[PDB]
């Protein structure tokens, strides 16, 4: 049985976007919905409710008329609306079924509101339109623990994005971390190289990278000082 | 219940208490066994009515000032608590039922509850 | 010591059993054949049969409890019955050539109503029917050309036509119970609706109860005494709705203040239609009017009777509706038949503290109901010519908490509902069946022959 | 605004305890498998219900109030957490004792002199070669911690099963001369580490 | 009628012929009342069942050949009738009822009816 | 095997196993359906 | 009344026609509108 979350996807800063929760296995009318809201490494959060059958719901205060969630009594769905987006709303979206409360003499009855029955998330990303070719930066070492370094690279989309080490010759002591989704819409990430320390002024370092989405392929020598 | 109808009459006759434990034990197609429930209330009734108006109706067992009638078959003492059975009893029974309860619910209670009055007055 | 028992102590417990009304007499004769639904309903007790109880405690749970919902099971079987054999209406899901209004009624009424036309079934089978007929705004809807509109329902759900006969009068009616069975009255004025209540009488026909049809607002119900009360399953948990009950009432004159005509259309055999005609002279729209002063009183008396529960000190706020269905999101009910959605946005706008005209707040006037969202049948609200005009006293309050994740910051309320049930918990709160056992069995030195 | 771990980490078959604390409601435990619907556990602060296995017992002591795990099971593996109405707990990513205790491996980096040609300072700290991937991280310019602009990332799979994850501060480049000692903290498993950058 | 459950046993012994007085007193939705009537009767009538097979059966109060027993809530004479109710009773008794019925419906009248019989013949 | 007397052949043979017969049935076809519209509330079910 | 036909897939004449391909008018949610439409049925359900 369960809970129909739509899949992830991206909009825009401002915007507005609709999100569904398709329910299977029950009485729709009876018992209550509620949303929630985790952000990016986040305590989750209370998004809202509705009782299906009039209608009638409770927006907490921070969130009123920024949020609107409705439902759809014949197609049995549960709906939810967020407007005038920006980047603090990144996050992944679940609808959840409370048996305890809500219309029918069916009612498991808590103190504790029940948390029933979940739906999988939603997750929503807002990324700021265009793609733009990302902006890489070397990180280099300096002044122990053996040298190290790498380049990192910043403010473009879509991800991902190819980095390579000298044309990928070298593939020891390599990390490429996850992205980022800063505030402003758009992905960082950076690739790093650990080196012995004598390694440095011999041997010599570069990155190659490609965001090929912009086609946009780099060489950037990177150099401590 | 009914444990043993197989077992003879004087055996039987050792309890007469589950037979009448569970013998009430506490939309079309439920009005139907609404319709049951009802009529075994009457059976029932029916029964403890035809037991009052009996010298009985003290319930279970009850002696009567009425004896027997010889061509009611003509037999022995013990040829039927230690060899019989109950249906055994009233299949050949149901050949007279008919004036026993007559006379039982005449010629008992009647005379005997008036004689009864006119000793319970002095 | 030996056993003895006794048949007829005092002695019950929790159950819950089948029920019957009771409708009195004066009400019996009206002539005009049926009346509200009570056709074999058997009049009232004339005399108050109620016993006081002695040193007797015991709990009552008015949502644990149960005639609520028998009530509940019973109005959506009249319902179903009212309009059972009532006219059928399948030959108006047809397009409908419309406009809006030719009259001098301000934007205030503009349009709103339309002025349909269409074809239709006559007596006979072969021959068409052109027609028109009036309507209000919420009855059609567009179609991607002139003016065609569909109902809203012909999508969803048929419709009958409510039998002109019935008259949508609420009317007390007592529930009376079965013996083996009692009703435990609770008689004090400061029971918060659960736990256990000293002040009892033991009664079988409970008062005569109308069973007043609104949202938000309560109407023409039971009064509270000193100290006007609250009562939630546990109001901690926001999304249990609050219902309050007044000590005071709330004079209330709604208005739907258009003189109308109707139509006996011939969709026949038998079947006749009854369709809006014209109105009378000017138009204005229906709403309601209410003692202002009154009004603030009341509402102090209640935001002095929450802070308890919220600390003396805290930040209060109503507001409009949390957007929902017609029904939830306005003061939905009947009155003289047509129903009513009354604008209550205008009575919330305020912000509680601690310790002149009247207000005219309108209405909208809707025909198509399939309420307590049994769909699969709407009901036609038939039309009423003349005017409309409604006494009524408001006695309690259906709310919604918000969830302002603080401590005990602010805390703001608005008009909750949607589920009717409370409506009746709102007079059942006072009520616990019980069944009585007359059977108990004690030891004592008695011997038998 | 309920509390709960950040991680918790045990062999195992064990017996774990799970804390959470606000208020003396009535709390009640839910469960994050990854990628998974959460699955309710216990309501009401001790009785499970219909399904749910036995080894699971819920208890409290006012305002705290904890959830205690007989035989632990990795295919109970994930995050976990405790609510008491519109009051929600942060989640607990309990982890189980497979590999040691991994030490992490911090390293800070400057803004390249190059985005000080493109006036926007840039700020790293890497998190690698720890376990369980289970770490928080805060900043500290001067002597003093910040609110703006930080964005961190997931931990997840290195090469060697061991955890990689990062730390972005961006901060503009005046920003970035006026506090001097300027520096990431991190907390793995209580342990507190720490490693600073100053302009120069 | 149930006129104070919460004086004391004694005290309420007085008269306990008001609650056995209205305990009768004399389409769908009319379908149900009806079926409500029926199990009010039938109520009534497993009553007077439960009671006629015990040596009761006379009506309201009866003497009975079994006394008592100690582990049953080991209490004493003046402490009930003058101090308790009657629900204050017999929610302590829940836990024994069964087999008090269990022994009084067949230890007594079936034993003692039959004893009866054995002197009923004499 | 049950016959209310089988001589007379009319009278059908009912026959009990003291053994069960393993049956598997397949209708091996993935279909769709369609929620036709023959509004209102009466809704069709086709196959598609 | 129902314009139909056979089948087209390749499916044998173990499964050759049998089911149809109706095509017809239809009520809709209104009264005015038809509603041209189509359903597959089995041979049994139909008849020349
Ligand atoms: C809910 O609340 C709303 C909002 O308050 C109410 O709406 C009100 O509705 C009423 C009726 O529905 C409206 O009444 C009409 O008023 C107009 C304008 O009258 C003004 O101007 C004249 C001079 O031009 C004044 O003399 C009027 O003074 C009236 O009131 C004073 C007291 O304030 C009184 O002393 C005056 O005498 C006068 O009253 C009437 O006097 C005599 C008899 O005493 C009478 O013959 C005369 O006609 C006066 O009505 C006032 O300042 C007025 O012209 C209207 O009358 C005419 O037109 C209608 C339409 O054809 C005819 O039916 C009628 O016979 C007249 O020909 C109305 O009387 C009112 O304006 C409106 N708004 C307000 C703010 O009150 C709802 O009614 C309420 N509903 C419910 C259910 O509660
Ligand atoms: C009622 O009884 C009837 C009659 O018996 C059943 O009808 C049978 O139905 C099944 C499925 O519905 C038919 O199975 C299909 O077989 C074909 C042909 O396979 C033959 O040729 C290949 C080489 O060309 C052989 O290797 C095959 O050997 C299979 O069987 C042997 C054992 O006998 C086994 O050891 C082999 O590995 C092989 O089995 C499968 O092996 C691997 C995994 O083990 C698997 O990946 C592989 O695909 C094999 O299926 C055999 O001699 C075969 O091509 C089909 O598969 C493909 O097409 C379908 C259609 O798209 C795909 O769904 C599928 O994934 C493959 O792509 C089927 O497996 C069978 O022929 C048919 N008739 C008989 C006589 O068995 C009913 O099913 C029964 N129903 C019920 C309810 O009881
Ligand atoms: C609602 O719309 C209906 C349309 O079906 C209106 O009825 C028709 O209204 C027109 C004018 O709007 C009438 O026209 C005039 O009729 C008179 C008398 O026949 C004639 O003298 C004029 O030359 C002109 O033709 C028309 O007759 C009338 N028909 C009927 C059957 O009513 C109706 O008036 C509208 N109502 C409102 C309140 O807008
Ligand atoms: C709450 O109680 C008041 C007080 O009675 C109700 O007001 C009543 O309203 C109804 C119509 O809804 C009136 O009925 C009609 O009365 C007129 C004249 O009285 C008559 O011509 C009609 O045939 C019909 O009987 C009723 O009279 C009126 N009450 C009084 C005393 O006049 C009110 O309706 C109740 N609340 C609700 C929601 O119904
Ligand atoms: C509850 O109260 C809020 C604010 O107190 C109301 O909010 C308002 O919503 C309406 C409709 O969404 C907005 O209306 C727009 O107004 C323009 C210009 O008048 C009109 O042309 C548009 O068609 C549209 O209706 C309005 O801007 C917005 N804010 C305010 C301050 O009114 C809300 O309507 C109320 N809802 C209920 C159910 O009481
Ligand atoms: C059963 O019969 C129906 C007839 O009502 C079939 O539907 C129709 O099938 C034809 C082809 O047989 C479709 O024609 C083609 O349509 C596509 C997309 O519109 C177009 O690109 C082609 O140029 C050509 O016109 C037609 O669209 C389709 N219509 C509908 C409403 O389904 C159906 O395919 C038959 N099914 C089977 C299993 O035989
Ligand atoms: C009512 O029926 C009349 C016919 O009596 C309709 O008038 C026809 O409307 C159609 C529109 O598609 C035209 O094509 C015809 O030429 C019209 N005249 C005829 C048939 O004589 C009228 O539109 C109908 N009104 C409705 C359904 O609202
Ligand atoms: C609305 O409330 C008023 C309160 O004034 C009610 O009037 C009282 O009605 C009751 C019963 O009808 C009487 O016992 C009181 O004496 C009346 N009050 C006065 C001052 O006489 C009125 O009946 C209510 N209307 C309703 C409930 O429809
Ligand atoms: C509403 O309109 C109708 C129809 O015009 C009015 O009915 C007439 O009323 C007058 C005055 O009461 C009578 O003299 C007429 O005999 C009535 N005729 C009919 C056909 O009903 C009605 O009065 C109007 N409403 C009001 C409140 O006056
Ligand atoms: C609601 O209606 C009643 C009755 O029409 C109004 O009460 C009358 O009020 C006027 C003054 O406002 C008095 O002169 C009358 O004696 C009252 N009569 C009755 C029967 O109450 C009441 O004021 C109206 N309230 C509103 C807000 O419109
Ligand atoms: C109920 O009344 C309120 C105000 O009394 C209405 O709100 C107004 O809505 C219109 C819609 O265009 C806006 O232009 C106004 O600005 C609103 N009022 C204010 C004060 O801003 C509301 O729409 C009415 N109806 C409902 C269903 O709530
Ligand atoms: C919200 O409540 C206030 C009352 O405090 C209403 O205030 C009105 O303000 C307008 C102009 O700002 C005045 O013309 C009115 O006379 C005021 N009325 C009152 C009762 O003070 C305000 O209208 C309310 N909002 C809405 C939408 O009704
Ligand atoms: C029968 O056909 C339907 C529709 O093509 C299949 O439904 C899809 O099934 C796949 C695999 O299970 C899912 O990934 C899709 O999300 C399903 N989509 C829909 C719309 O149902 C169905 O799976 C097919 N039957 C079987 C046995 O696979
Ligand atoms: C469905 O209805 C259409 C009309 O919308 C029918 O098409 C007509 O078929 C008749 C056959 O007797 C022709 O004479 C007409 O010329 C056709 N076109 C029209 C009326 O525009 C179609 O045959 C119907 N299909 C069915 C009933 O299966
Ligand atoms: C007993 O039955 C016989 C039948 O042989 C009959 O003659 C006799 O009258 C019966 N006894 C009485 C008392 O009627
Ligand atoms: C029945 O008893 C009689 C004596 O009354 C005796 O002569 C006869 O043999 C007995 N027969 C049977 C079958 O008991
Ligand atoms: C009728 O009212 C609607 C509502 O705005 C409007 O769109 C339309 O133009 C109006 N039509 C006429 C003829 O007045
Ligand atoms: C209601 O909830 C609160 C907190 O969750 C709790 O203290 C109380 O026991 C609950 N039940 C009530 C008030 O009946
Ligand atoms: C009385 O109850 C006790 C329980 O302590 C039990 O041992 C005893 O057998 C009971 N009396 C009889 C007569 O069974
Ligand atoms: C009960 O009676 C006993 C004597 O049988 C006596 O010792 C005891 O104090 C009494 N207690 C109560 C509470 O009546």
């Amino acid at each position: 049985a369960g809970l129909m979350q739509s899949g992830a996807v991206m909009k825009n800063s401002g915007a507005s976007v609709r999100v569904s929760c398709q329910a299977d296995g029950y009485d729709f009318i009876d018992y209550v919905i509620h949303w929630f809201r985790q952000r990016r490494g986040e305590g989750l959060e209370w998004l809202g409710w509705m009782n299906p059958s009039g209608g009638g719901t409770n927006y907490p205060r921070p969130f009123q008329g920024k949020v609107t969630m409705t439902r759809d009594t014949s197609t049995e769905t549960a709906y939810l609306d967020v407007r005038g987006l920006t980047y603090d709303d990144t996050a992944v979206y679940y609808c959840v079924r409370d048996r305890a409360n809500g219309s029918g003499r069916r009612r498991f009855e808590s103190v504790n509101w029940f948390l029933d029955l979940w739906g999988r998330g939603t997750q929503i990303t807002v990324v700021s339109a265009s793609t733009k070719g990302p902006s890489v930066f070397p990180l280099a070492p300096s002044s122990g623990g053996t040298a190290a370094l790498g380049c990192l690279v910043k403010d473009y989309f879509p991800e991902p994005v190819t980095v390579s080490w000298n044309s990928g010759a070298l593939t020891s002591g390599v990390h490429t971390f996850p992205a980022v989704l800063q505030s402003s819409g758009l992905y960082s990430l950076s690739s790093v190289v650990t080196v012995p320390s004598s390694s440095l002024g011999t041997q010599t370092y570069i990155c190659n990278v490609n965001h090929k989405p912009s086609n946009t392929k780099v060489d950037k020598r990177v150099e401590p000082k | 219940f009914l444990g043993a109808a197989g077992s003879t009459m004087g055996a039987a006759s050792m309890t007469l208490t589950v037979q009448a434990r569970n013998l009430l034990s506490g939309t079309v197609w439920g009005i139907k066994q609404l319709q049951a429930r009802v009529l075994a209330v009457e059976r029932y009734l029916r029964d403890q009515q035809l037991l009052g108006i009996w010298g009985c109706s003290g319930k279970l067992i009850c002696c009567t000032n009425v004896p027997w009638n010889s061509s009611w078959s003509n037999r022995n003492l013990s040829e039927i608590w230690d060899n019989m059975t109950w249906l055994q009893w009233d299949k050949e029974i149901s050949n007279y039922t008919q004036i026993i309860y007559g006379l039982l619910e005449e010629s008992q209670n009647q005379q005997e509850k008036n004689e009864q009055d006119l000793l319970a007055l002095d | 010591l030996w056993v003895t028992v006794y048949y007829g102590v005092p002695v019950w417990k929790d159950a819950e059993t089948t029920l019957f009304c009771a409708s009195d007499a004066k009400a019996y004769e009206t002539e005009k054949h049926n009346v509200w639904a009570t056709h074999a309903c058997v009049p009232t007790d004339p005399n108050p049969q109620e016993i006081h109880l002695e040193n007797v405690t015991e709990e009552f749970n008015m949502w644990k409890n149960n005639m609520v919902e028998q009530m509940h099971t019973d109005i959506i079987s009249l319902w179903d019955q009212s309009l059972k054999p009532c006219v059928k209406l399948t030959p108006l899901c047809v397009t409908l050539q419309c406009t809006n209004v030719t009259n001098n009624i301000t934007d205030d009424m503009r349009g709103e109503l339309k002025n349909c036309s269409f074809n239709m079934t006559t007596e006979l089978r072969d021959k068409k029917q052109k027609v028109y007929s009036l309507f209000y705004r919420l009855d059609v809807v567009q179609i991607n050309s002139n003016k065609e509109y569909r109902l809203i329902n012909c999508n969803t759900s048929a419709i009958t036509q409510a039998c002109p006969k019935v008259s949508f009068e609420p009317i007390p009616i007592h529930y009376c119970a079965p013996a083996g069975f009692a009703i435990l009255k609770c008689k004090d004025k400061k029971f918060n609706g659960t736990g256990p209540c000293p002040s009892v009488s033991t009664v079988q026909c409970t008062h005569g109860i109308k069973p007043v049809v609104s949202t938000q607002l309560l109407l023409n119900g039971s009064l509270a005494e000193e100290e006007v009360m609250i009562r939630s399953e546990n109001i901690t948990n926001n999304a249990k709705n609050i219902l309050v009950q007044f000590n005071t009432p709330v004079q209330i004159n709604c208005t739907r203040p258009n003189n109308n005509t109707r139509k006996s259309i011939r969709i026949g055999p038998g079947q006749a239609f009854y369709a809006t005609g014209d109105i009378i002279g000017d138009i204005r729209q229906a709403h309601c009017n209410v003692s202002k002063a009154t009004w603030n009183e009341t509402l102090g008396k209640v935001v002095k009777q929450l802070r308890k529960h919220f600390g003396n000190n805290t930040i209060i706020r109503f507001a409009n509706s949390s957007g929902g269905d017609l029904e939830v999101t306005t003061h939905s009910f009947n009155c003289g038949g047509e129903f009513f959605y009354c604008n209550t946005s205008g009575l919330f706008n305020s912000t509680w503290i601690s310790n002149n005209d009247s207000i005219t707040l309108p209405c909208r006037i809707k025909q198509i109901i399939n309420m307590w969202q049994r769909i699969g049948q709407a009901m036609y609200a038939p039309p009423i010519q003349g005017v409309i005009r409604c006494v009524s006293n408001i006695t309690g309050l259906i709310l919604t908490r918000d969830g302002g994740s603080t401590n005990s910051t602010t805390e703001t309320f608005r008009p909750g509902g949607g589920d009717m049930r409370d409506n009746w918990r709102s007079e059942l709160y006072k009520y616990k069946v019980v069944k009585i056992e007359p059977l108990g069995v004690a030891p004592t030195r008695c011997k038998r022959r | 605004a309920l509390t709960q771990p950040r991680s918790v980490s045990a062999s195992p078959g064990q017996s774990v305890t799970i804390s959470c604390t606000g208020t003396h409601n009535y709390v009640s435990w839910c469960q994050q498998k990854p990628g998974q619907a959460p699955k309710l556990l216990i309501y009401d602060f001790n009785k499970r219900p219909s399904g749910v296995s036995d080894r699971f017992s819920g208890s409290t002591s006012g305002n705290t109030a904890s959830l205690t795990i007989s035989g632990l099971q990795a295919d109970d593996e994930g995050h976990y957490f405790c609510w008491a109405f519109e009051n929600i707990g942060g989640g607990t990513k309990l982890t189980v004792l497979g590999q040691p205790k991994a030490a992490p491996s911090v390293t800070l980096f400057p803004p390249s002199s190059e985005e000080l040609q493109a006036n926007k300072a840039t700020l790293v700290c890497l998190i690698s070669d720890f376990y369980p991937g289970a770490v928080t991280v805060a900043w500290k310019a001067d002597s003093s911690p910040v609110k703006a602009g930080v964005e961190t990332t997931t931990p997840s799979k290195q090469s060697n099963n061991k955890y990689a994850a990062s730390s972005y501060l961006s901060l503009t480049p005046e920003q970035w001369k006026s506090h001097r000692s300027y520096s990431c903290q991190v907390t793995h498993e209580g342990s507190t580490v720490e490693k600073t950058v100053a302009p120069t």
